[PDB]
């Protein structure tokens, strides 16, 4: 099989700023026509792979100028010039010179831009969830940058483990931050046995953890 | 609008056998070779199989890790190709798509479709309506619900019934529960305060998997 191989395998990039992905291949895939048998996708999460370029460096149908393919034989480059916002994804290289059909890592590029620390939100159990037998305690993340972010989870002073579950946004469209979830999940018995919830916050834009808390019984 | 359209996905018990079908819907899937590619959440792109045209003799192919377990076959009739999977495996778990190559007429993938080999059965997403307990944000006020302990993971999607200048909604991505193998998220809404007074509410809108969908009602403040 043709092994396809990327670099690098993540970039950060400011808007209206030139980004490059190189993608090598173990067999030539040059053509008798000059051309390449070579195409690029961007793959935003959850949705189908997006053809940009194919053939080496014919641009696909309705793909925005800014993107470029170049290269020859076993070397290809896939050129942003002027990087947007909505550019934020996972690139990948492919070559269809033969089966299996083979794919590079993935490099996935976000948009670079100045710190921005968190602001914080806890929510308590809903009253009709507790009525089910679980209490699950929210704490939100908005607006931050980079990625990169701490939620600590205290009950009663207590750090809580092997009890929570988070996951993170994509870049916002308009400043390119992101936001983040985080849940603890309790027994509805072992919630009303304590007092004070919390969540603590550290990231690199915050000079002293955000905590946000209250004390069961009183939202 | 012209796309590619998949179904047939969804849960599978391990050894049971599932068909995939692709359905071509505004153009002609006949000048095709029709390929099928899979992804594992957060994984790479792997090539399954394909079937060539008619004038090749529908040659099929098929990726040497699944070879015995493929029967790939279309019906031009029917402007639809299929994937037809046997003895299933956990970790034939993925987001399988079609792709059209060969035609210079036209150029698809389809939407895809969660494959989920497992022994569970699916279950609905626990949605309740979250009333924030620190305080509001200047100018504007957050309310958020709660997407708990749901299977499988995708598809699901969450929207609220106001959007437009000064609203943003912030949609996270499922994660598996610390214990039970189940998934849950939350979704937020932020709007500004004046539109979003008490005695307003707001409805969160809950798809998930093949069942009915939910819609919840989220009290402002
Ligand atoms: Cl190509
Ligand atoms: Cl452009
Ligand atoms: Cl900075
Ligand atoms: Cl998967
Ligand atoms: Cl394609």
């Amino acid at each position: 099989d043709i092994v396809m191989t990327q670099s690098p395998l993540s970039l950060s990039v400011t808007p209206g700023e030139p980004a490059s992905i190189s993608c090598r291949s173990s067999q030539s895939l040059l053509r008798r026509d000059g051309h390449n048998d070579l195409e690029w996708y961007l793959q935003k999460p959850g949705q189908s792979p997006q053809p940009l370029i194919y053939l080496g460096s014919t641009r696909a149908s309705g793909v925005p100028d800014r993107f470029s393919g170049s290269g020859s034989g076993t070397d290809f480059t896939l050129k942003i010039i002027r990087v947007e916002a909505e550019d934020a994804g996972t690139y990948y290289c492919m070559q269809n010179k033969q089966t299996p059909l083979t794919f590079g890592q993935g490099t996935r590029l976000e948009i670079k831009r100045t710190v921005a620390a968190p602001s914080v939100f806890i929510f308590p159990p809903s009253d009709e969830q507790l009525k089910s037998g679980t209490a699950s305690v929210v704490c939100l993340l908005n607006n931050f940058y980079p990625r990169e972010a701490k939620v600590q989870w205290k009950v009663d002073n207590a750090l809580q483990s092997g009890n929570s579950q988070e996951s993170v946004t994509e870049q916002d469209s308009k400043d390119s931050t992101y936001s983040l979830s985080s849940t603890l999940t309790l027994s509805k018995a072992d919630y009303e046995k304590h007092k004070v919830y919390a969540c603590e916050v550290t990231h690199q834009g915050l000079s002293s953890p955000v905590t946000k808390s209250f004390n069961r019984g009183e939202c | 609008e012209v796309q590619l359209v998949e179904s047939g996905g969804g849960l599978v018990q391990p050894g049971g056998s599932l068909k995939l079908s692709c359905a071509a819907s505004g153009f002609t899937l006949s000048g095709s070779n029709v390929h099928w590619v899979r992804q594992a959440s957060g994984k790479g792109l792997e090539w399954v199989g394909r079937i060539k045209r008619n004038a090749e003799s529908d040659a099929t192919a098929y990726a040497a890790s699944m070879r015995g377990r493929l029967t790939i076959s279309r019906d031009d009739s029917k402007n639809t190709a299929f994937l037809q999977m046997n003895s299933l495996k956990s970790d034939d778990t993925a987001m399988y798509y079609c792709v059209i190559r060969g035609d210079v007429y036209n150029r698809q993938w389809g939407q895809g479709t969660l494959v989920t080999v497992s022994s569970a059965s699916p279950t609905s997403p626990k949605v309740f309506p979250l009333s924030l307990c620190s305080t509001q944000p200047d100018g504007n006020v957050v309310i958020a619900c709660l997407v708990q302990g749901f299977f499988p993971q995708e598809p699901l999607s969450v929207t609220w019934s106001e959007s437009g200048q000064g609203v943003t909604a912030r949609n996270f991505p499922p994660s598996q529960d610390a214990s039970g193998d189940l998934y849950t998220t939350s979704s937020q809404l932020t709007l500004p305060a004046t539109q979003c007074l008490a005695g307003k509410s707001v409805t969160c809108h809950v798809k998930h998997y093949t069942n009915p969908s939910q819609d919840v009602t989220v009290p402002c403040p």
